[PDB]
RNA sequence: UUGGCACCUCGAUGUCGGCUCAUCGCAUCCUGGGGCUGUAGUCGGUCCCAAGGGUUGGGCUGUUCGCCCAUUAAAGCGGUACGCGAGCUGGGUUCAGAACGUCGUGAGACAGUUCGGUCCCUAUCCGUCGCGGGCGCAGGAAAUUUGAGAGGAGCUGUCCUUAGUACGAGAGGACCGGGAUGGACGCACCGCUGGUGUACCAGUUGUUCUGCCAAGGGCAUCGCUGGGUAGCUAUGUGCGGACGGGAUAAGUGCUGAAAGCAUCUAAGCAUGAAGCCCCCCUCAAGAUGAGAUUUCCCAUUCCGCAAGGAAGUAAGAUCCCUGAAAGAUGAUCAGGUUGAUAGGUCUGAGGUGGAAGUGUGGCGACACAUGGAGCUGACAGAUACUAAUCGAUCGAGGACUUAAC
């Protein structure tokens, strides 16, 4: 697979900074309604890295309203703007799918500021 | 399912064709012989290129 | 790909922990085929364990080599045998540590036997 | 992938507190509806005083579902709770609010009543 | 009608000039060698066959190392006709490579299709199982034949056999971009055939 | 269909209905195309051609049927042993048990009802669907083919414009034609979404074991979970039924007679359907009518005066071995030391996610540092370090009549 990437390292994308699963990122996300470009933000707890250099993966949660959202993305893409990392995170592990039940106290005190 | 009629004397011997077993691949140890298989090694000394290897 | 030997998951963990030991105590076994080209792909990992001896290192090759005394009279295990004996010896080779020798069938059941030796 | 016979809870101050499938729309036809799609449905449970009552049978619309929605660039919406938001015979629905975060993907339907009524629209 | 054919590597993720995804094939098709031009003046009918991915000398046999001498080049694996070009802009040794496509040109593709070996009547045809449950022992099988007047089975039946290893054209495919630095196309979507096999990259019928 | 008759079967032809898998006939439900309309547009009735394709998810009852729920372009009939039990389910009828009503004096009876009630078979032949081995194709060989012929595909809904236009008192509402987007179905593949992944990784309970601790091993479905690469994949993504051409059905006709006009027809020319034949895709010269072109090796040695027969051999291949994108085995395909075919070893990619050990904080359970550390199944690129050694077997000498050379 090194002829697979060496296309591909032209769009690379390397404006952000690294981050591990378990922690809290802000994502500034291009949005289109016609015609404009809100910068929206997004907010809540990173869980998935599902890896493969341009094909990698993200999962930022958030839950809202009560509700949980559950919203993948680009590691690489052009539409998220600018990544702001709120907290870090010690977490033992590195698929953290075990909150999409737990709420909400649970979750905020595995949510531990390293 | 019950076979429904006996198989005669020619259809019998006509499966047999295909049921022939085969030649081994055999050549001579240039040690000993004779002969050996395909490369493996012989019953006959035991060397194989050529190391006496019992 | 792996092979399955006819044998569960498990059993073939205790298949190639006995065999992968064998080779220390014996430096040749008369398998079968299979059962010869398959256990290559271990003990050359099993050896490369041995080149290194760390603390670490040993402890990582004691779940493929068991407890079996090797030489009698100096009372060492197999464990022992590779990092004394084994590593100092293939410090020039990279790879290929046990060539496999085909031999001729077996009379009970067709099965091709098959010699294995470290080299 | 809501298919016949899934109870959907619902998202607005319509009365209603869970929606069953009856048939979706689209065709033939179709037994799956991600988001944005709209279904015959009853309502099984509702809460007391509401103008749609229990046995009752008024259309609804998909907002979440823990099924995902596929934007076309690459991010996935997809939510942990299924909705519904009620429809009298056009677009403008019968609910008041619409309580919850909404798919984005409505807006891009005719569905621009709904969009204006619920608060997040991610 | 242009096309050249070659291996394939694999799939990737290629955005470009939106926020898009796009799902991208990666084929290896460059350079063809014009081996034999197909005349209608001697067999009836016009075809070039190119020749692709040159093997050393072992490989190949007399019947054939004289067959690259009138291109004068290398002995080379796969050969196939194409069938047919505008007539002709070709000569037997011009090196055809990627340089004909853009990222516009709508394009059938063909080629050999992954073998899955022999695999029964669900997955071969579609065919649905039967219940898995309710004291029934018919699951997983293909079932009736047909009726009892004409005592046979009809000609056409589906049953087990050995799925794939047949040849595919998946068409209206978009070239993506054009690598001739590499030797390297890019196309939208999935192209059928197993890893590394051979892939004729055609132009399309449009419209 | 209910029937009549008793002509195949009572040394057995399994009977209702579902599930699968279909085909076929159209007397057509749609969709394509038209006459008439008691057709103003919209939506219809009705009669014509047309089988190519589509012809749903339930509730109830054993039900076919039937009614009803909501969708839909529509939810067609009908045959095929009322298709299909050596493919399945027995829910009913019609085995014995058991009741209830009724009838009989009684045993028991009932197309009157109800609860329970062993559905056996290693596929011989023909079929079907895939794979091989011979042989032939006037010499042996390697590639690429041509297509007589065989299949597959054949469905369409919205929406916006044209156009709020024609039409219409108004209400209401277009024909034709473009452009976007779906449904179902089908064909591929894994980059995302996921599933799975039993020699991947981490945690953990009981017991047992390596002298003990630490660290590990065994077994408990893989002990149990939480994750997961390659592959197989769908619900995931990509594409499809396009534009056409040619003759036709019912129509619609232009000319024109017989029958001075008239008259689609008799001579002559059109147009016209999701029908037909191709175009699109798949197979395919065993197509014995064995086709084609390109490039190869050559035209031996002996016997039989001769017809002919052997033995050695070139082009190439085969046995044998390492295997995998292939695969039940055969086969195919990558390859056989001027070698990367496989395993190992390195450097990686992805996966798991902070190894042991050491020191420090803590009485301690634990945390912290060394340190994105440690561990890695098939995943990539190098490396002859290992195994693909030796060698053997098979395979041509081109008949002859004629025509032109």
């Amino acid at each position: 697979q090194k002829l697979i990437e060496d296309i591909t390292k032209e769009q690379l994308r390397t404006d952000l900074p690294a981050f591990r699963p378990g922690d809290t990122l802000r994502v500034h996300v291009k949005v289109v309604e016609g015609n404009r470009e809100r910068i929206q933000i997004f907010e809540g707890v990173v869980i998935k890295r599902r890896g493969g250099g341009i094909s990698e993966t993200f999962t930022v949660r958030k839950i809202s309203y009560g509700v949980g959202v559950e919203r993948t993305f680009p590691v690489h893409t052009p539409k998220i703007a600018k990544i702001e990392v709120v907290r870090y995170g010690k977490v033992r592990r590195a698929k953290l799918y075990y909150l999409r039940e737990l709420r909400g106290k649970a979750a905020r005190i595995k949510e531990i500021r390293r | 399912a019950v076979p429904f009629r006996r198989t005669s004397k020619m259809k019998k011997r006509l499966r047999r064709t295909h049921f022939k077993l085969n030649v081994p691949g055999m050549t001579e140890c240039p040690s000993c012989g004779e002969m050996k298989l395909s490369h493996r090694v012989c019953k006959a000394c035991g060397s194989y290129n050529g190391k006496d290897i019992n | 790909s792996y092979r399955k030997l006819g044998r569960t998951s498990a059993q073939r963990k205790a298949m190639l922990r006995d065999l992968t030991t064998d080779l220390i105590i014996n430096e040749r076994i008369e398998t079968t085929e299979t059962r010869a080209k398959e256990l290559r792909s271990v003990v050359e990992k099993m050896i490369t364990l041995g080149k290194r001896g760390d603390l670490h290192a040993r402890r990582q090759a004691a779940a493929y080599i068991r407890n079996e005394v090797a030489n009698e009279e100096n009372n060492q295990d197999a464990l022992q045998k590779l990092f004394s004996d084994i590593a100092t010896r293939y410090e020039e080779r990279q790879g290929g540590y046990t060539r496999i020798m085909k031999l001729g069938p077996r009379r009970g059941d067709g099965a091709p036997m098959a010699i294995i030796e470290l080299v | 992938m809501i298919q016949q016979e899934t109870r959907l809870k619902v998202a607005d101050n319509s009365g209603a507190r869970e929606v069953l499938t009856i048939k979706v729309l689209g065709g033939s036809g179709r037994k799956t509806a991600n988001i944005g799609d709209v279904i015959v449905c009853t309502v099984k449970q509702a809460t007391p005083g509401g103008v749609v009552k229990k046995g009752e049978v008024v259309k609804a619309v998909i907002v979440r579902t823990k099924s995902g929605a596929r934007r076309s660039d690459g991010s996935y919406i997809s939510f942990d709770e299924n909705a519904c938001v009620i429809i009298r015979d056009d677009k403008s629905p019968r609910g008041t609010r619409i309580f919850g975060p909404v798919a984005r993907e409505l807006r891009e339907n005719n569905f621009m009543k709904i969009v204006s009524l619920a608060p997040e629209v991610i | 009608t242009k096309g050249i054919l070659g291996r394939k590597i694999g799939m990737t993720q290629v955005f470009a000039e939106n926020g898009d995804l796009i799902p991208v094939t990666v084929i290896e098709a460059a350079p063809n060698v014009v081996l034999q031009k197909k005349t209608a003046e001697n067999d009836g009918y016009e075809a070039i066959q190119l020749g692709f991915d040159d093997k050393r000398e072992k490989l190949s046999n007399k019947p054939e190392k004289g067959h690259v001498a009138k291109a004068e080049t290398a002995p080379k694996r796969f050969v196939k006709e194409l069938r047919g070009v505008e007539m002709d802009a070709y000569e037997v040794g011009q090196e055809v490579k990627v340089e004909i496509f853009s990222a516009g040109e709508i394009v059938d593709v063909t080629g050999v299709s992954k073998g899955k070996g022999f695999q029964g009547a669900i997955k071969r045809h579609g065919q649905s199982r039967g219940p898995m449950s309710h004291g029934s022992r018919y699951h997983r099988r293909p079932g009736s034949m047909g009726p009892v007047d004409p005592n046979r089975v009809f000609k056409g039946k589906l049953l087990p056999g050995r799925m794939g290893g047949e040849q595919i054209t998946v068409q209206n495919l978009e070239i993506v971009k054009v690598d001739a630095e590499r030797n390297l196309l890019l196309i939208k979507g999935n192209v059928p055939g197993a890893k590394k096999s051979l892939i004729t990259v055609k132009s399309a019928v449009k419209s």
